[PDB]
């Protein structure tokens, strides 16, 4: 189960 | 014992040759269970372990979705990172990300992590307390500041202490036959003839799980770490691992040498002798 | 920019015995960047039904892959692994010693 949100650098 | 769930992401920019390559693999302990390859036919998150296979459509649709999201961010990040470093458009660069969670023997949350690299080198990372960051350099500072302002660490901590560990647990049960197993090493010794006054004495560890293992050669009970050829732990390709350690013995002195194997699948450490 | 040289190991999945089916493995690890050319060879000759594992990397960010092909050892046949990488001034060839 992956992290639901991936913020940009 | 303790257990882990880890996701590994590799983003490679291909100046001219289409969109960037994006790979995502997931492991529970030393066992991969899923994959996504930007090039593969499906464009879905796919199974790689027999146990995750009958998970369900809702699970596969959800994971497919998120890995496509992860993909986007990384395509975007590739552009943003070329700017931070004033790097040229034609350059092919790498971004890697690892995140996951451990639980102890009690299956309760133990620790979480989130590591991000640019060009095979540290870029930015979550500290062990899961609230703050460690930006490797001056460029990574801008990302540090960005995520700090956006409370990125809180929602990250939320996942790693909740959804992450609670799913690791789920998988450990869904494939308890694969994941709650330890294959003790199948060991033996070989003995070749390099010349007429020397000979290679090789200790073998085969078909073991998990990967963590220790092989040490000793002369007269005295460790030969400085005189041992120790190869890295490779994969058998069937979900087990292999390893070996060799010493060069002045012929006749075989008696003086012993290989010692330590693995969690062993009741007692093994002491091997050429006798 | 960072570049790391692949280490190469050629070995069989099970102990090798002539006439019996096995897998020929070529484990390449510790390299960077991830672009790498890996071939398996039967008597100095590229094998075609070869697969590889999904790209993963270690604690130091360097990558690793496993290339493998179903094969059956014989007394006389030779097997090897050819590897090219940016850090190599020419493809490196590692022969399979089966004993070993």
């Amino acid at each position: 189960n992956l992290v639901p949100m991936v913020a940009t650098v | 014992g303790s257990h882990s769930m880890r996701y590994f992401f590799t983003s490679v920019s291909r100046p001219g040759r289409g969109e960037p390559r994006f790979i995502a693999v997931g492991y529970v302990d030393d066992t991969q269970f899923v994959r996504f390859d930007s090039d593969a036919a499906s464009q879905r998150m796919e199974p790689r372990a027999p146990w995750i296979e009958q998970e369900g459509p809702e699970y596969w649709d959800g994971e497919t979705r998120k890995v496509k999201a992860h993909s986007q961010t990384h395509r975007v990040d590739l552009g943003t990172l070329r700017g931070y470093y004033n790097q040229s458009e034609a350059g092919s660069h790498t971004v890697q990300r690892m995140y996951g969670c451990d639980v102890g023997s009690d299956w309760r949350f133990l620790r979480g992590y989130h590591q991000y690299a640019y060009d095979g080198k540290d870029y930015i990372a979550l500290k062990e307390d899961l609230r703050s960051w460690t930006a490797a350099d001056m460029a990574a500072q801008t990302t540090k500041h960005k995520w700090e302002a956006a409370h990125v660490a809180e929602q990250l901590r939320a996942y790693l202490e909740g959804t992450c560990v609670e799913w690791l647990r789920r998988y450990l049960e869904n494939g308890k036959e694969t994941l709650q197993r330890t294959d003790a090493p199948k060991t033996h010794m070989t003995h070749h003839a390099v010349s007429d006054h020397e000979a290679t004495l090789r200790c073998w560890a085969l078909s073991f799980y998990p990967a963590e293992i220790t092989l040490t050669w000793q002369r007269d009970g005295e460790d030969q770490t400085q005189d041992t050829e120790l190869v890295e732990t490779r994969p058998a390709g069937d979900g087990t691992f292999q390893k070996w350690a060799a010493v060069v013995v002045p012929s006749g002195q075989e008696q003086r040498y012993t290989c010692h194997v330590q693995h969690e699948g062993l009741p007692k450490p093994l002491t091997l002798r050429w006798e | 920019m960072i570049q790391r040289t692949p280490k190469i190991q050629v070995y069989s999945r099970h102990p090798a015995e002539n006439g019996k089916s096995n897998f020929l493995n070529c484990y390449v690890s510790g390299f960077h960047p991830s672009d790498i050319e890996v071939d398996l060879l039967k008597n100095g000759e590229r094998i075609e039904k070869v697969e590889h594992s999904d790209l993963s990397f270690s604690k130091d960010w360097s990558f690793y892959l496993l290339y493998y092909t179903e094969f059956t050892p014989t007394e006389k046949d030779e097997y090897a692994c050819r590897v090219n990488h940016v850090t190599l001034s020419q493809p490196k060839i590692v022969k399979w010693d089966r004993d070993m």
